[PDB]
Order: structure tokens, then C-alpha cells, then sequence
RNA sequence: CCUUACCUGGGUUUGACAUGCACAGGACGCGUCUAGAGAUAGGCGUUCCCUUGUGGCCUGUGUGCAGGUGGUGCAUGGCUG
RNA sequence: GGGGACUCGUGAGAGACUGCCGGGGUCAACUCGGAGGAAGGUGGGGAUGACGUCAAGUCAUCAUGCCCCUUAUGUCCAGGGCUUCACACAUGCUACAAUGGCCGGUACAAAGGGCUGCGAUGCCGCGAGGUUAAGCGAAUCCUUAAAAGCCGGUCUCAGUUCGGAUCGGGGUCUGCAACUCGACCCCGUGAAGUCGGAGUCGCUAGUAAUCGCAGAUCAGCAACGCUGCGGUGAAUACGUUCC
């Protein structure tokens, strides 16, 4: 019944259902500024565009699981922008047309026969 | 061989003493443990659809 | 009011899907109260190896053991159909233990 | 060298698995058996023409399931020679085996039994083409197939130095996985050692 | 690639007050994918820039950036056989990227303290007209003007 | 750096040498054993390890005690030239 | 700032000027440093001569230094050599015994050509 | 160690194994002296089957053979690049 | 407990195919740009290696013709050696420190394996390790704390607090056995070496780079190799004149 976040990642998925309130954003004392030292993750999370104070402020964060990256963990925003459309759809021409309306589930390409995780081709010799 | 065969089943006098082989053409290299076999033949059988289920992946 | 707990070890989705799905309704059918299909993860134990018989070469091939275990339930504590159950199983290809 | 078995490829789409059971630590003991099972029955059935071998291991006793161009070769004297084979070889299997001879309705359509048809031709010293050109319109004319590649490897008449050659007729598509596309082999002793071959046979795609 | 460019991967403004360019700098400093570190780094850089000069240190970098910048390259391609090279105009996008990758180099090099304390000296010196990149620039255009053939 | 719990010798050996003990020391005595421990028990007892390719005789002393027939039983060849 | 060597350092931490002595690391300088209760980072110029003293003293009641130390090594060294086993053979030739292959390697053992 | 095919040296040498023709009748296992080990060597345990003929089968004899990581990819298959 | 809402697991479908707008173009082929949409024009990737060639390779995986041995070129066995070095070559690990070493604290994997086994918990040991032992033949038990990362501190540009190679001593493990010839740990020295000639490989998107992880093999030796997973995460591409 409450807001269902549904969004991907790069590795350890992020969502859960939400209800709004303050704006208090965070999880078990991991704020944005505790989970997410730096402010990258944290301002694309706050998605500029659509804020708790741009929009109906919402409270309960998004549930980690798989642990969560540091990086990847910041893909939660995704399930923002679902959020949001599950709110409404103004933005949702906004936010596609911004950039967050995609995928980004990439992870690595396959360690193949003879190379490295980066297919670091080893010093070939021609002679 | 055909008696080093026999003495490599030979299973008294320190089983480390022993040595795991093949035992389908022998084999004392690259034996895998549970197949048993030498990884060349265990290619035959892979093609001929002896393995429960063992296919090639498609990642 | 549980008691039977299935296992099933295949490594075939259409085969445990298949043959499981008629055994037990018809274990429903006996008059066993019995839990829905319980899909579970899957499992791969994966090899590599050189194809060359000489082996002078790097060239390789991946192979994988797809045991496969899924759909597997719970049967209430009905003797009438698991006398059935017991006297009915399913082809080796799947094996049938339960608890 | 570059070329495959196509049911490597059909291992779970068109084709079926010989090794009929699931096994965790009894495999090993099974598969250790299957060996000399499928070396000894294999050996001295030229005559019955085996196609294929499956093998159900349950009740604590092998079937064993013999894809054949002549159950009355394995059979022998109303089962003398398939129960010398079986029943002997109970206390190998593991307490009882049972035999299910197939009978194979068109041994034409079956790539190895042609294969070994034909090789056994070249071991009889006939002129290989017209060997070829037998084995290649049996196996065209009888089965309702859509192709077939026969390919020869040795010394073709006993050449110091050996070679090869195939006749492809029709259609052998086999960079394309839904082909149905029959595979076998036989390799024949010969005066100057032995001769290979391989046939596929494009019988059709999928159901 | 021959024909057909691809396009690159959109950069966006720096979550201190707004700027690709830093941003852009971020990925030129980015060692072993520390973006984060290389982020505190510069912003180190941003508080001693402040420290110094007691202004904007992004756009004491807007300075040096244009003193170091040249827009003229000494090299195409192969001529011929004796021939060395031939000058040719270059485009503002890869002349600013240049600067940059001269300012980190001779950071890192100066084995005299942190790299942000570096980064600070070489941010003044070359928004100051003093870097040694900006010597490059000078480098770029005395050694231009040479063979002033056709331009590849 | 193991067998924590004391010197190990071979058996076959090792009661020969209890016996010399019993008497007194005794003739070079020749042995395949590359790997037995040597023991204070062993001093004034000079006797000969199969090196790989003969018997060859070497005396004992407490310094040895931290050495095994095979450290006294040389087998490959360095330079010659 | 001395006990045995020189031992003198400016701006170190304590228990790296104790890494100066031929025969004590980090760990026995933590030891010695941990039964005075004084501080792993001090410099040499805080130093007392009660520091000294029980540091000597525990020092005597630990372990030794080089001179005694180094001769019970010659000892050891020359213990190897009289026995003249494979151990003492490579370091009569100046060869490595740690199951070293000098063939290709072992350039600090052999030297440089 | 084995692995190991190489070798020092030691033993065996129709053999470690498969297996044909005769004779022979326990095999085999246990434990133990010897010996470095192999094996030697003693003593135990012992031939079912109807070694009633056949059957089982070691051992021994003799012989078919066994066996060979001996060579021969410039005989060759197969497989691989 | 209770629930099936999500996630998750997982069977089967839809969905992207130039489908489509406008434009171009031999109207066709084909293509520019664009909407929608999650991706737009073989999404990405893998498996797949045409016909054929190089007398490429292998009799030592296997198979096998000829020739050879067959009182031995077979067989059994202790031990040695395949692990040797005045030198050279190749592929690789780490450093040549402050985007750094160290103490202390600290969130976070994914994928795999384990009843011959995994060894939780708890005990002892400076530690490697040792004792006891739950649960687990496994999504639940264990493996399981991932590490890079992050707050703070130390050291403050040195062949030094870099670097841990060599070597001595002392401990742990396997195996009957660790010398030849194993692995690990504590102490101790703290080597060479301060970014690399000539020359050259690598690499276009979650790439490359970089830090960790787990299996196969094995009594033990895989934290440099080989095969899989995962974290962080760039830059350049005017262009085909030349190699």
C-alpha cells in the first residue's frame, strides 16, 4: 500500500515501500552523510530536481540488502524516480528526459580463456 | 603399464603411497576427484551425454 | 499441521517441473493437504578444461553440473496417500528424498 | 580439430542424457562401471549394429536401454548370448541388470551405425567411391532425412600418405543450433592400420 | 576507430558549487578509481587555494587554466621521409585537457610535501603566470612556427 | 621446523645402533635412510647413508643432533668444468 | 640517548630509534618500551638517565647485541661449516640453502656478475 | 618416496596383470623372524565345490602370450592450434 | 507468531522488429533526425571457428600399422635425480614511499565449497596453530570478518619508519618421513633498488586501471600461476598520411 521503491543497481539491490513525513531520509543512523561520506551519492539520491522539499517529503529509506557498495549503493535513486511515479507523472517526462529514467545495471564482462578479469592481454612478443 | 595400473590400485602401504588414476583409459595427470576420470575422455562423455545434467555454459 | 517435508534433487527444470507437478496433485488428489510449489535456487558446479589431447595449448571449454532444485513442498501428515507417496516416485534422474 | 559433436550443443534441447540417474558420491562408483559396461557390451556386437546406449541406474539395478539395427544378434540363441552378457555381469553392475534391446526402425537414419556400416565396407577392400556412393544413397533413399555429410579420413587405399574427402549432399547446416542433425563415427581397422569416418546426417530441425 | 566518433561520457558539475570543469579535473586526477579520495583531495586543494589567495579557487583556476592553455600543436602526422613535423591549430577541448595533464604532472612531480599543498603551489604559480606548464606554453609556441607547411 | 615430539629414526635402525650402544661402536654400518634424526645417542658411532647412489660414511657429534641423514648424504654434483 | 651503539636519533619516534641496534626490531622495542611504561614515540631529547637505566637493564635481561649476539651467530655459522653438511656446504660456497635455485636467481647470495 | 616413464643399486623375469594346453590341489588371509624394501622365511587360519568326472582357482612346469613412457605424426587415426 | 506486499527465489509469457513520425535516397535497397519506450535500428556477451592451408603438433592421454625388446627396452623395490649452475631469454609478484608505511577503530560483497567433511560457540597459545564442540550432506548450519573504502592518530620526504630479499635462531602443520625438497608463524639483519636504455606489448565503457574473494589439483605445498566472482572507477578518439 505504501510507495513500492523499485529500482536497480550495479550489484546489491536497494528498495523497499515508503511512506512520506519530514524528509528524514535515512537508515539505521547510516544517513546520507554516514553511508555516504562523500556528497556524490548523496545529491543524486536527493535527485536536485525532485527533492523531499521539492515534493511530498518522504522519510523511510530505501532497505540496503546485498550489503551495498558505496558506489552502487547510490542507484537507490532509481527507485526514487519510480517513487515518484508511483506519486505522479509530471515528472516522470522530466526525469527521462533528465537522465533518470534508465537502467545502469552494468556489471563486469566475463574473465574469458587466457586473460585477465580486464582482458589484460598479456606482453605478447612478435619475435 | 598394465602392472604399474595394477600397483597404482594397489591400496595397502600408505595411502599416499597410492595414486589416484583415471581408471577409464589411465591417466596419472589431470584426474579430476569425482568423475575420476582424465579429462580427456571426460570430453568424450561430455559429448556423448553421459553426465547428469553437465552442460556448457552460456554466460 | 506439517510433517512431510519433499526433497527433490534434479538438475532438469522442465523434468522436476513436469513430473512433479502431476505426483503430487495426484498425492492432492489422495487426499493429502499439501503446500504450493516452493521454486528455490538453482545450482552449478562448473568445470573448465583444455581441449587438446597433447595439451600444448591454452584453448579451453566450460562445462557446468546444473543440479537443479526447485518446486519443492510440504506435505501435511496424511498416511492414506503417504503410503502412496511411497510406493510412487519419480525416475532417478530426479532424486527423491524426503524427510 | 575445429569441428564438434552437435549434441554437445542439443545436450538439453533435442537430445537426451544416456547417464539416467542422480548420484553424489555413489556417481563415481557408478560411472566406473559404465566404462567397462559400455567397452564390453560395445565389443563383439558388430554384427547387432549399436546405435546407442542408455542407462537407467535404479532400484539398486542397471537398465540398460541398447539402441540396435539387430536385437537377434544380441539376443542370440532366445536371449543365450544376452544373458551370458547380463547375467554375468550382475555382480560388476551391482546386483541384477536388465537388458531392453531396441529394435532401430531404419538403422539408414542412424549417423553411426552408417558410419560403421560403411567403414566396415572399406574394411571389406572395395573401391571407396562407389562404397561412398552405396552408404550415401541407402542413407538418402531409404530415410526421409534432409541431408547428410559423409567424411573419410586415412589412407584410402592404402596410401603411404593419407588424406581425405567428403561428399556432401543436400544440406548440413550446422552453425544453426535447431537443426536436427544426427551424429556418429566409426573408426575400421584396415591392412595399413585403420580409417575413420564421421556422418552427420540433416534428418530435420526440431518438433 | 577510423570514421563515425563515438560520443564521450557526459560529466557533470562538481557537488561543491557547480563545475564540470573541476569534475573534469576529478577525472584526470582519479588514480585507481579513488574518486572519492581524489574529490576530499581537491576540495583540499579548493580550501588551500582559499587559504592563500583569499578568493574563488575555481576561478584562480579559470586563470591558470587560460595561461597554461596553448592552441597551437607541433605535430600532425607523418610527411614523408626527412620531414619532422608540421604545427597545426588545436581544438579548445583537447588544449584545455592538455593543461590540465601538464598542472597534475609536475605535481606529482616536486618531492617537497602532500599533493594537495603541491597542487596548491603549481594552482598559483600558473594562475600567477609562474607555472613551468605555463613554460610549456611557451614551449608550444616557440617551437611552433617551424615548418609551416601543409597542415594535415 | 616439525616432530614436535621427538627425534624420529627408522625402527630397523634404530635398534642396531641400541645394541652397538650395548657393546661399543661398531664398523661402518650401511643404511637407506635419508631421513632418520640424529641423536646425541649417536655419537662415536661413524656409519654409512645411501646418498642416491652408495653408502656413504659419516661420523656423528652433538652439533649433528639437528641434522638428518640425508643433510649427510650428498647426491647432486656442482661445477668441474 | 645511549645505551650500547650510538642510538642517536633527532625527531624519531622511540621505538624506530631502538631499531637501530643490531639485534632489536619494532616488537622487542614495544617489549622493552612496554615493561618501562615509557611512551614508543619520544625523541632522544626528553631522555633521562633513569630511562637508560632501566632500559639497560632490561635489555641485560632480555636478550643480546651484536658482539655477543653476532659471535653466537659465528658460533652458529661456524658450527654449519665444521659439520660440513649440504646447510654448511652452501654457505662454504657462498650458495643459498633455503631451497634456492641460483641458476636464475639468487643474485643477492651470488652477487651481481 | 610413490607419482617417475630417468637413474644408483638390489630382486624377479609366462612374469604385476589378461589368458590358451597339461599336471598339481587350496587359494587366500592372519601373525611373525630376517632383510633397506621387494621378497625370503616360520607358524597359524585352510581346498567350498561333491579338485564324484566337470565346475572354482592360485601355485608350479612347458608353451601360446603377456607386456613395453622403445622408435616410427615423414605410416596413421583421433583430437587439438 | 502471523502475512504474501515488495524484494528475493523461480516456471512460463510480453517487450525492440525499422515497430513508427518527418526527411533523404535508383520510389527500391538503404539511410538522417526524431517521438514513445528500459534499451532503436545485428542491447551487450558468450557458445559457435566456412572451404581450406601451414608434411605445424602428439605413437607420452588415447588409438594404431610396420620395426624393435620381451632372463628385459618388462616387472618389484630402498634411495637418488626431474627441484643442479659461471651465464642468457621469456611470462609474472613487490617496491623503488606522503594519492605514502604503521597502530587503533569502522559499514559493505557477489559467486562457490563442506558429514572422508565444514569446525559455529567457547577454551589455550605472542601468533601461526592446538583442545573441546553446536549445527550442517546445506538458501536455513558452517565456510562468513571480505579487502580496497571511511573518522581519527602516528611518521613528515629519508636507501629512511621505503623495501622484507638474503641469512641465524626459535615455533606451527602434513605425512612413517619435510635433508636433498614442502607450506605457515615469532624473533633478529633490514639486501639490492629512488621509476628504468635500445625496444615494445597492453587498452574504447562499467572499459582500462586497481584492491580483494572463492574453487579445481593435493596427505601437505595455490595470499605471485590457472580458472570463476565482486568493490571503486577514469582519460583520449581531429583523423587514416605513415608502421
Amino acid at each position: 500500500r505504501p510507495i513500492q521503491t523499485v529500482g536497480r543497481r550495479k550489484e546489491a539491490v536497494v528498495r523497499v515501500r515508503l511512506v512520506p513525513g519530514t524528509g528524514k531520509f535515512d537508515l539505521n543512523g547510516r544517513s546520507l552523510e554516514d553511508y555516504f561520506p562523500n556528497k556524490v551519492h548523496q545529491q543524486l539520491i536527493k535527485a536536485p530536481l525532485v527533492t523531499v522539499d521539492r515534493v511530498e517529503s518522504f522519510d523511510i529509506f530505501a532497505h540496503l540488502g546485498g550489503g551495498g557498495p558505496s558506489g552502487q549503493a547510490g542507484a537507490l535513486r532509481l527507485g526514487i524516480a519510480r517513487a515518484l511515479i508511483l506519486v505522479s507523472p509530471e515528472d516522470r517526462p522530466a526525469l527521462k528526459k533528465a537522465g533518470f529514467l534508465t537502467r545502469d545495471p552494468r556489471a563486469t564482462e566475463r574473465k574469458k580463456y587466457g586473460l585477465k578479469k580486464a582482458r589484460k592481454a598479456p606482453q605478447y612478443s612478435k619475435r | 603399464k598394465k602392472a604399474l595400473v595394477n600397483k597404482a590400485a594397489g591400496k595397502p602401504r600408505f595411502a599416499v603411497r597410492a595414486y589416484t588414476r583415471c581408471s577409464k583409459c589411465g591417466r596419472p595427470r589431470a584426474v579430476y576427484r569425482k568423475f575420476g576420470l582424465c579429462r580427456i575422455c571426460l570430453r568424450e562423455m561430455a559429448h556423448a551425454g553421459e553426465l547428469p545434467g553437465v552442460q556448457k555454459s552460456s554466460w | 499441521g506439517q510433517k512431510i517435508r519433499i526433497r527433490l534433487k534434479a538438475y532438469d527444470h522442465e523434468a522436476i517441473d513436469a513430473s512433479a507437478r502431476k505426483i503430487v496433485e495426484t498425492v492432492v488428489r489422495t487426499g493429502a493437504s499439501v503446500v504450493g510449489p516452493v521454486p528455490l535456487p538453482t545450482e552449478k558446479n562448473v568445470y573448465c578444461v583444455i581441449r587438446s589431447p597433447h595439451k600444448y595449448k591454452d584453448s579451453r571449454e566450460h562445462f557446468e553440473m546444473r543440479t537443479h532444485k526447485r518446486l519443492i513442498d510440504i506435505i501435511d501428515p496424511t498416511p492414506k496417500t503417504v503410503d502412496a507417496l511411497m510406493r510412487i516416485d519419480l525416475p532417478a534422474s530426479v532424486d527423491v528424498n524426503i524427510q | 580439430g575445429q569441428k564438434i559433436n552437435p549434441h554437445g550443443f542439443r545436450l538439453g534441447i533435442t537430445t537426451d542424457w544416456k547417464s539416467r540417474w542422480y548420484a553424489d558420491k555413489q556417481y563415481a562408483e557408478y560411472v566406473k562401471e559404465d566404462v567397462a559396461i559400455r567397452r564390453l557390451l560395445s565389443s563383439g556386437l558388430e554384427r547387432a549394429g549399436i546405435a546407442d546406449v542408455e542407462i537407467e541406474r535404479t532400484r539398486d539395478r542397471v537398465r540398460v536401454d541398447i539402441h540396435t539395427a539387430r536385437p537377434g544378434i544380441v539376443i542370440g540363441r532366445r536371449g543365450t548370448e544376452a544373458d551370458r552378457i547380463r547375467a554375468d555381469l550382475e555382480k560388476l553392475t551391482g546386483k541384477q541388470v536388465q537388458l531392453n534391446i531396441l529394435e532401430v526402425k531404419n538403422p539408414e537414419s542412424q549417423a553411426q551405425l552408417v558410419a560403421q556400416g560403411v567403414a566396415e565396407q572399406l574394411s571389406n577392400r572395395v573401391a571407396f567411391r562407389r562404397a561412398m556412393r552405396k552408404a550415401i544413397q541407402s542413407a538418402m533413399r531409404q530415410p526421409n532425412v534432409k541431408g547428410i555429410r559423409v567424411q573419410c579420413s586415412g589412407r584410402l587405399g592404402g596410401a603411404e600418405m593419407s588424406r581425405s574427402e567428403f561428399y556432401r549432399e543436400g544440406r548440413v547446416p550446422l552453425h544453426t543450433l535447431r537443426a536436427d542433425i544426427d551424429y556418429g563415427l566409426y573408426e575400421a581397422k584396415t591392412t595399413f592400420g585403420r580409417i575413420g569416418v564421421k556422418v552427420w546426417i540433416y534428418k530435420g530441425d526440431i518438433v | 576507430p577510423r570514421k563515425g566518433p563515438a560520443p564521450k561520457r557526459p560529466l557533470v558539475n562538481d557537488p561543491v558549487y557547480g563545475s564540470q570543469l573541476v569534475t573534469q579535473l576529478v577525472n584526470k586526477v582519479l588514480l585507481k578509481g579513488k574518486k572519492s579520495l581524489a574529490e576530499r583531495i581537491v576540495y583540499g586543494a579548493l580550501e588551500q587555494a582559499r587559504d592563500k589567495t583569499g578568493t574563488d579557487p575555481v576561478i584562480t583556476l579559470k586563470r591558470a587554466l587560460d595561461n597554461v592553455k596553448p592552441a597551437l600543436e607541433v605535430r600532425s602526422r607523418r610527411v614523408g621521409g626527412a620531414t619532422y613535423q608540421v604545427p597545426v591549430e588545436v581544438r579548445p577541448d583537447r588544449s584545455t585537457t592538455l593543461a590540465l595533464r601538464w598542472l597534475v604532472g609536475y605535481s606529482r612531480q616536486r618531492r617537497e610535501k602532500t599533493m594537495i599543498e603541491r597542487l596548491a603551489n603549481e594552482i598559483l604559480d600558473a594562475s600567477n603566470g609562474l607555472g613551468a606548464s605555463v613554460k610549456r606554453r611557451e614551449d608550444t609556441h616557440k617551437m611552433a612556427e617551424a615548418n609551416r607547411a601543409f597542415a594535415h | 621446523r616439525s616432530l614436535k615430539k621427538g627425534p624420529f629414526v627408522d625402527e630397523h635402525l634404530l635398534k642396531k645402533v641400541d645394541v652397538q650402544n650395548e657393546k661399543n661402536t661398531k664398523q661402518v654400518i650401511k643404511t637407506w635412510s635419508r631421513r632418520s634424526t640424529i641423536i646425541p645417542d649417536f655419537i662415536g658411532h661413524t656409519f654409512a647413508v645411501h646418498d642416491g647412489r652408495k653408502h656413504v660414511p659419516v661420523f656423528v657429534t652433538e652439533s649433528m643432533v639437528g641434522h638428518k641423514l640425508g643433510e649427510f648424504a650428498p647426491t647432486r654434483t656442482f661445477k668441474g668444468h | 640517548a645511549r645505551l650500547v651503539g650510538v642510538d642517536l636519533p633527532r625527531d624519531k619516534r622511540m621505538e624506530v630509534a631502538l631499531t637501530y641496534i643490531f639485534g632489536i626490531g619494532r616488537t622487542r622495542s614495544n617489549e622493552i618500551l612496554a615493561a618501562t611504561g615509557i611512551d614508543r614515540d619520544l625523541r632522544t631529547r626528553d631522555l633521562t638517565e633513569e630511562q637508560l637505566i632501566h632500559l639497560r637493564d632490561y635489555i641485560e635481561a632480555n636478550l643480546k647485541v651484536e658482539g655477543d649476539l653476532r659471535r653466537e651467530v659465528q658460533a652458529d655459522i661456524r658450527r654449519k661449516i665444521e659439520i660440513g653438511c649440504y646447510q654448511g656446504l652452501r654457505h662454504r660456497r657462498g650458495m643459498p640453502v633455503r631451497g634456492q635455485r641460483t641458476k636464475t636467481n639468487a643474485r643477492t647470495r651470488k652477487g651481481p656478475k
